[PDB]
């Protein structure tokens, strides 16, 4: 629904 | 960019602060609450990392309406996948471990056993820390070992060490329901 990988979250 | 990256659950950061004087649950606080990527980051970037809190104090994550401790309603039935590790590199691991315990949480890296998850709790003790993933029903077998088996896989402990999740009625009143 509403996911985010690893990298996803660290590139913020 | 400019537009804020909602998170699938509105999560809230509670603290324990080890004050022996008081009662266990007079020692929560609320910290904040956030339901965005970023204002996860704006949060964690401005506290004290794990490392550096005194023996016996705590971070717990957990959704929205749940309280970090077995008496609510959503953990009572539930319970832990347990984390102990050695204390000689603190400093040098604890932060990185729970830091990638929330990455876990916030980016729902449980696939379809998201709901099962309640939240996670790091323990800062003299005797060891304890990082743990705390889910809702100690019965639901696939969601609980699955679980498991991402947390596992996420931490990167190798196929030979296993974890063990235990009930929180059993806790209270050890051995492990499940092992993954
Ligand atoms: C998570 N939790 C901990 N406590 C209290 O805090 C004590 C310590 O529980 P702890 O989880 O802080 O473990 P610690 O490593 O300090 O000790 P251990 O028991 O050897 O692992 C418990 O014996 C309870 O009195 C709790 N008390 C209540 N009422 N509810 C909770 O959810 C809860």
């Amino acid at each position: 629904k509403k996911r985010y990988s690893r990298x996803q979250l660290l590139x913020f | 960019h400019y537009i804020k990256h909602p998170l699938q659950n509105r999560w809230a950061l509670w603290f324990f602060k080890n004050d022996k004087s008081k009662t266990w649950q007079a020692n929560l606080r609320l910290i904040s609450k956030f339901d965005t990527v970023e204002d996860f980051w704006a949060l964690y970037n401005h506290i004290q990392l794990s490392s550096n809190l005194m023996p016996g104090c705590d971070y717990s994550l957990f959704k929205d309406g749940i309280e970090p401790m077995w008496e609510d309603e959503k953990n009572k039935r539930g319970g832990r996948w347990l984390i102990t590790l050695n204390k000689q590199q603190r400093r040098s691991d604890l932060d990185r471990f729970w830091l990638e315990t929330l990455l876990c949480l916030i980016g729902e890296s449980f696939d379809d056993y998201s709901d099962d998850v309640c939240g996670a709790v790091v323990n800062v003790r003299a005797k060891g820390d304890k990082i743990a993933i705390w889910t809702t029903e100690c019965e639901n077998r696939e969601a609980v070992t699955h679980i498991g088996r991402v947390y596992k896989e996420r931490l990167g402990l190798p196929p030979k060490i296993v974890i063990g999740y235990q009930s929180h009625a059993d806790t209270a009143t050890t051995k492990n329901r499940f092992v993954v």
